[PDB]
């Protein structure tokens, strides 16, 4: 009885061509009166979500037109048309054959499609300031790299650290991140970055 | 039209209580079902509460990790949901959503963001080290509560500047973090409130 | 029972279904593409027909020679080379129409007086809507008392001497004469339709305006049918020498559209029009499809530096708003039909609102050009031009070439490369993606149109193939002797040209499609050669082979039912097998006519081909068969003069006696007269209008056939194989009012179906109405376009 | 630059000199100042209105079919607002001869 | 949950307003009344 | 049990001005979901029946507009805003509370309003005509009594056989006959009419 | 669409079978449990028997009366819906319509005939009346089946005529009247196909 979301959960796409997301599942959910019990949902950034499809293929009042669904006895896929700027977002796929529901899953994130752009290294070692007190951030600051994949590690082997990281750069849509570092006071005596686009990792001293 | 605006706030330590409003407006408040749902910062939605209606009557359905500490209420004078809860807990700090719809979720509300654990407004002083010799961050390490914003050489200089997320550090104490890029005169100090501090300064070697 | 799980499924689904059905109906009242059925276009040069056009554009020919000097123009004062003086034109040359200055006004119900009032616009308006209405296949005459909606573009201007002086002979014409409302109420007038007649003048951009309300009405549900076209033509050469005062005329009048030589748009004159039906429509009757109109879009330029400067932001809004109406993204578009008119000033904004509206988000370059290259500005008749060489390019897969290109401007940027101009020929075939192209207008009132054409849908394959052997007869009308001598002529001419044609389709197009004219042609050929010969006999003027003959306003036949005198009949088993209505009709009445008389069917209808005990009931059995399937080929009877047998014949046509019931009393007749030997309807033995149930067991030529034809009915047919007294009554026909005409069924022996062929072309040929699709129902036949009317024009000229 | 649209019926008249012998002071004037096509255009010129600007000519009735048109456009949605009219004023005694 | 009438009703009374917005607006962009609001007229006999 | 549902039986109408029908029930028809199990069905002359409302007030896809119901679990009610003269037939109330429904009721009756009129009788004696041998036959007849209804009664009864026209359609007056049969006993010596439009009650005998 | 077209009918003595069938198309069959109902000559619509869905169970009831002699088959492959006969009665002379639905009758068929009874093709027997003492008119005596016209003086007369629906007596056999209204002849014309004995017939006092 569990349901999951297949294709990439990042999935760029760019306007006017058309988009698709197929939901998979593990039982047949049409019921013994001939419907589906499936739902989609909506979360754009910063609000709350909206209905877009119930009951299979049902677009609600208010939608816009260019929003349709196409189902099965287990196989589901949400399709638009002529994709905007404005529909960028994260989508869910819902059942209904088990009314006990539980957290509404992974779901999938959309954004623009560009190039792999790969990024940039800031790695240097703090020594007065704020930091005096004792700590140390090893943010290498990789800067405007499109793919999401990024990754660090530290030699100067590993242990706990934080990240951070900001929406698609608005206008440049290069996802800028900064994964730092928190450190205690006294125990002295870099970043490994694996970013797709590259090649080697980078790494300088302290 | 339907209207579900949401009325109370939270900012308390753990060990008290809480009340949650959800008001409707426009539609029958009689036959439809109450849910409230609620969102943590940096994962996804869950489920938290049911309440079903007239024509079957109460038979509420708290999730998990609730029961004995939240309470669901409705009221028809007014057609009022209430999320009365008690002894909060870490884990708790979140946005709460109401909606309306046992199965189907359908016409939502705007959320009400609540808070949990014990700090205390401290010294704002942010961070220097501006990407001289974007170096390693414009953070506010040390700061607290979460509102706090970011400013550059008077508000000036402004391509390049990105102000990135919080960080959540290991106790209650906060910070976020901003840069310049500027790799081919410039140190961050922002302005926080409660603290009442309204600082920029200017010197980078 | 059915607690919970089945009440509430029905409702659900009820609801459902009621929903889909009404978000169908929002979708198709809002966004229903409708079709273009046919065009008729008017270019200057020689060219007359869409097919001449595309034969124009394809080898890349311009059509700018001259001057009229028919019009009676000074055209000396006309320039004096200094260019400010009072009466100075500046164009030393342009594109004008060389047939104005004629017309035909016996075609029409026009006296000549009031043609020579009328307006040489309205004047090639009545004709194009003819042509077109031909083109599409529809009889003009069937159109009658019907919600047909006409929208016409002109422009006013002038033509004639002014309304307060007057005339000598044509005075009170003159007001009519001249008006724009009455372009298209003479049209709505003379096809005796019902849908709104509207005439729009919004400038050079007027033609498209009316095609968009024509696409707006029929998406409402106002109208079935639309006409919407444009026309401009000069009668005085004013235009040219007021528009010389600003200066925006080029000396010789040519249009350098994107060209670093601008100097200015010239003029001419044109005319266009469009046939409009919505598409489910005109597929659920079969009208043939071209092209398919989505969205349209019309705006102002608002508050500019002037009236005469357009405006870039306009455009913009209007292209976006055309796109959203037809639902559709920037990167559907193949091509464009720029306005292009190829002034200094209104090329740069135009270039660089197209790119702004179209190339930011492009992979493949869009293609650019302007039908003006070639005609010139045409004011008013541009825009619908744009859309018909659109679709003709669309149609023949191949993107013509656009002259005076070679030398790319200067003043426009072209670095992103996203607009490639069109200086070569261009490959359009079909594949995946289906095709579609833009046109724009603008005018110099400061109005903007934008539409948008999409290809027909591939559904047309799927054809078969059938065969047979029944010969159609070929008919032809016209109004006039030299009218039906051109026609077969270019009838002939056209089936020369393209071979491999079948009888089959040239005889569907030549039926129900042109209507039904006073002079009338009608033959039958075996093969196309024999064809050809007798269409060349008709065209040198001798008649012979077919038959001929004027009728004006007869609509009647006459049903004679002749007594002996058909005998040895010629036995036709073919009639019987071949022919279902015999097979059915009368063998019903054989198996009726079998239980009272002891012979059987199968006997001597079997026939020995190598005693009236017998003859006179299957004779009665055979007439009644023959008279069912003449009345189910069309032609309906009248009062019947049938005498002796054929007064049992009448009876039981007119409803006297049933078929059975009539068949056992000339059973009983027969039975009684074997052994002495050794609906209205006109009585005979008495001579009176009497009703069909008088004729009882009780009741058991020269006055007749007067007071027949006195009353209105001038002809006589007879059901016989071998017509007799017909002479008798070929004597009378000039013994007294008209002339009458009778028409023999079958010959000696000739029983093969051929002589049926003979019959009914003779019987078309004087004024006999027939279904012709219930002659022709299934055969497989398909429409083929063939030559429209040729007409018979004179000089219709009145000097200001 | 609001949507608003501007509907006129007109019957065409003669005003002034023909057009072949233009005046002295008025010569580039006369081919504008006459024709139908700007007796909307100059409303939509003044105020700046950014809307279908069309000028339709139906005899007597042209004024009340002109308000049949904006109420289809007011419908559709078009154009948010409206103005229709007619007029007619004979400068010549022509027409009743 | 309770039967089966805890998903069924939800949908009905969706597509029942689903119905009902659809035929308003359709009514609505069918016969739509219009207001004036004003008028101006310049008559023979001195009216203005 | 059952609700006993009713009508306001017969109900003339006319072009133009609007109409209606109401509907009572016993017991309350609104189910606890929060709908009313109610329907309409409408039979046109000599054709099959049909659907016109469902669930209390809802119009199905096809009704030629004008139909509009309306009210709460226990006074229903039916209303024609336009009345044009081809909606003419039966109207049914139908209810869903109870799933074993035997019958659709006697249902109401329409028909066009038209002014009162009076009747006429010819009284026909069993004359020595095709009666000839062994029997009896005798029939009274009328004609054009609108507002159908009316009654025959015959002393000096218990059997008789009658007929209707159907509105005569232009004129709308209907007309009726009686017939009475007997063997042999008769000559041992009417029937009366009596119509609300007319007055005393008149009769003929022989 | 969504057409039924039913099929079958015709006569049957009493104690005897028949077939009727329901052909759905236009439409998906898989589960729109359908439902038959009869309506009698003179009298309002009764419901005879529905069929539940396969998705249900496919299970059936019937309404007491023709429980024992009435039978439903449901044959999916077709789409085909059968009503079969058992030992018809004479009472059970009615329209039978198929409908759609089972608790919501949607679109109806177009019903059949079917007449149960025992008689032979007997001919009319002409009855004109006595005059009003202007009420002339001819009723028509005993005939068995149903097609039967009469006119006056062959359709020449057109006011006046009022012919009226048939019944049915004691012995099977029907009775048809007609009469006409003029002041002061005429011959009144009847026609029986399946007897095949028209003839004429004139009163005159």
């Amino acid at each position: 009885d569990v349901v999951m979301t297949q294709s990439p959960l990042s999935l760029p796409v760019t306007p006017g061509e058309p988009a698709s997301i197929s939901c998979r599942s593990s039982q047949s959910l049409l019921h013994s009166n001939g419907y589906n019990y499936l739902d989609w949902y909506l979360q754009k950034p910063g609000q709350s979500p909206q209905l877009l499809i119930y009951l299979g293929s049902n677009r609600a009042s208010g939608v816009p037109d260019r929003f349709s669904g196409s189902g099965s006895g287990t196989d589901f896929t949400l399709k638009i048309s002529r994709v905007e700027a404005e529909d960028v977002g994260v989508y869910y796929c819902m059942q209904s054959l088990q009314t006990p529901r539980l957290t509404f899953g992974p779901g999938t994130k959309v954004d623009i499609k560009r190039t792999v752009a790969a990024p940039s290294v800031f790695i240097f070692p703090p020594s007065d300031e704020q930091l005096k007190s004792g700590t140390a951030s090893v943010v290498c600051l990789l800067n405007n790299f499109y793919p999401r994949g990024a990754k660090v590690q530290w030699k100067v082997q590993s242990g706990n650290s934080q990240e951070s990281v900001t929406e698609q750069d608005s206008k440049d849509s290069t996802y800028s991140l900064s994964s730092t570092l928190t450190l205690s006071k006294a125990d002295y005596e870099a970043c490994e970055v694996t970013h797709q686009g590259l090649s080697s990792p980078v790494t300088k001293s302290f | 039209e339907v209207q579900l605006v949401q009325s109370g706030g939270g900012l308390v330590q753990p060990g008290r209580s809480l009340r949650l409003s959800c008001t409707a407006s426009g539609f029958t408040f009689g036959d439809y079902a109450m849910s409230w749902v609620r969102q943590a910062p940096g994962k996804g939605l869950e489920w938290v509460g049911f309440i079903r209606s007239k024509a079957y009557g109460g038979t509420t359905e708290y999730a998990a990790s609730v029961k004995g500490r939240f309470t669901i209420s409705r009221d028809d004078s007014k057609s009022i949901a209430y999320l009365q809860m008690n002894s909060l807990k870490t884990e708790d700090t979140a946005v709460y959503y109401c909606t309306r719809g046992g199965t189907l979720f359908d016409y939502w509300g705007q959320g009400t963001l609540v808070t949990v654990s014990s700090a205390s407004t401290k010294g704002p002083s942010v961070f220097p080290l501006a990407p001289s010799s974007a170096a390693l961050g414009c953070l506010v390490k040390d700061y607290f509560p979460e509102p706090v914003t970011v400013s550059w050489n008077s508000g000036a200089l402004t391509s390049g500047v990105h102000t990135f997320p919080a960080v959540l550090q290991s106790s209650g104490l906060y910070s976020l973090s901003s840069v310049v890029t500027v790799p081919s005169t410039y140190i961050c100090n922002v302005n926080h409130k409660p603290s009442n501090t309204k600082v920029d300064k200017k010197v980078e070697p | 029972a059915s607690t919970d799980s089945e009440k509430v499924a029905e409702y659900l689904r009820r609801a459902t279904l009621d929903l889909r059905a009404a978000r169908q109906r929002i979708r198709e009242l809002e966004g229903e593409p409708v079709a273009v059925v046919a065009m008729a276009c008017r270019l200057p040069g020689g060219v007359s027909t869409p097919e001449e056009f595309w034969e124009l554009l394809s080898e890349g020919r311009d059509a700018v020679a001259g001057l009229p000097t028919d019009r009676g123009w000074d055209l000396d004062s006309l320039f004096h080379p200094d260019p400010t003086r009072s009466g100075t034109a500046h164009q030393r040359g342009g594109g004008f129409l060389t047939e104005a200055t004629a017309f035909d006004p016996a075609f029409f119900g026009m006296s000549p007086r009031e043609a020579l009032a009328v307006d040489p616009q309205q004047r090639l308006m009545l004709e194009l809507s003819w042509e077109v209405l031909e083109r599409a296949g529809i009889p003009p005459t069937s159109l009658q008392a019907s919600p047909t909606g006409v929208f016409v573009g002109l422009i006013p201007q002038e033509y004639g001497p002014r309304l307060a002086e007057g005339g000598e002979g044509v005075e009170g014409y003159l007001m009519t004469g001249t008006t724009t409302s009455v372009a298209s109420g003479r049209i709505a007038y003379t096809l005796g339709l019902e849908g709104p007649a509207i005439s729009v003048d919004t400038a050079c951009s007027s033609s498209l305006v009316a095609v968009h309300l024509a696409c707006q009405s029929l998406r409402r549900g106002e109208s079935s049918l639309a006409m919407a076209g444009g026309v401009t033509v000069m009668p005085t050469p004013g235009m040219l020498v007021d528009f010389s005062r600003m200066n925006s005329l080029a000396p010789d009048g040519r249009c350098k559209a994107f060209s670093a030589g601008a100097n200015g748009f010239g003029m001419a004159e044109g005319a266009g029009m469009l046939l409009l039906e919505r598409l489910s429509d005109a597929r659920r009757n079969g009208h043939p499809v071209l092209a398919v109109l989505r969205g349209t879009a019309v705006n102002s330029d608002g508050a500019s530096n002037g009236l005469s400067a357009p405006n870039g932001r306009a455009q913009v809004r209007v292209i976006q708003q055309a796109l959203a109406e037809s639902g559709l993204g920037p990167a559907d578009i193949d091509a464009v039909e720029a306005h292009g008119t190829g002034t200094r000033l209104g090329d740069p904004i135009e270039a660089r609102a197209l790119f702004e509206a179209y190339g930011r988000d492009r992979e493949q370059p869009l293609h650019l050009g302007s039908v003006k290259s070639n005609l010139g500005h045409t004011q008013a008749a541009a825009g619908v031009a744009g859309v018909i060489k659109m679709v003709l390019a669309m149609r023949a897969g191949t993107l013509p070439r656009t002259l005076h290109a070679s030398e790319r401007s200067k003043e426009i940027d072209w670095s992103s490369g996203a607009i490639s101009l069109l200086d070569e020929p261009e490959p359009w075939p079909a594949g995946a993606r289906p095709r579609r192209a833009g046109v724009s207008s603008f005018g110099i009132s400061g109005t903007n149109a934008h539409a948008i054409i999409e290809e027909a849908p591939q559904v047309v394959e799927g054809e078969r193939v059938e065969a047979g052997d029944v010969v159609a007869p070929w008919v032809l009308s016209a109004s006039s002797a030299e009218g039906l001598r051109a026609q077969a002529a270019r009838l002939a001419a056209h089936l020369r040209e393209h071979p491999g044609q079948d009888p089959r389709d040239i005889a569907y197009s030549l039926a129900t499609g042109r209507a039904a004219l006073p002079h009338r042609a009608a033959f039958a050929p075996v093969d196309e050669s024999a064809a050809l010969r007798v269409l060349d006999g008709l065209a040198t003027g001798n008649a012979d082979g077919a038959a001929v003959g004027t009728s004006r306003a007869q609509q009647r036949a006459v049903f004679v039912f002749p007594g002996q005198g058909w005998q040895w009949a010629g036995m036709a088993v073919d009639l019987l097998d071949t022919s279902p209505v015999f097979a059915a009709a009368l063998r019903e009445c054989a198996d009726a006519l079998e239980p009272h008389l002891d012979f059987e069917v199968i006997p001597f209808l079997r026939a020995e081909a190598a005693r009236v005990d017998v003859v006179q009931p299957v004779m009665f059995a055979v007439m009644v068969s023959l008279a069912s399937m003449w009345r189910a080929h069309g032609v309906e009877p009248a009062a019947v003069i049938g005498h002796s047998q054929g007064e049992i014949a009448a009876a039981c046509v007119a409803g006297a006696l049933s078929l059975d019931d009539a068949a056992r009393v000339v059973a009983l007749r027969s039975r009684v007269i074997a052994t002495m030997p050794g609906v209205p309807f006109f009585s005979t033995v008495t001579g009176r209008w009497t009703q069909p149930d008088e004729l009882d067991a009780g009741y058991w030529f020269a006055d007749a056939v007067r007071a027949l034809a006195e009353q209105g009915y001038r002809t006589f047919l007879e059901v016989s194989a071998h017509p007799i007294l017909t002479a008798a009554i070929e004597e009378i026909g000039d013994g007294s009012g008209a002339d009458l005409s009778a028409i023999h069924s079958l010959r000696r022996g000739d029983g093969s179906l051929a002589d049926f062929g003979e019959a009914l072309s003779r019987a078309f040929a004087a004024g006999v109405a027939v279904d012709w699709e219930s002659v022709h129902l299934g055969t497989g036949a398909r429409r083929v376009p063939l030559p429209t009317y040729p007409f018979q024009r004179e000089r219709v000229w009145l000097e200001p």
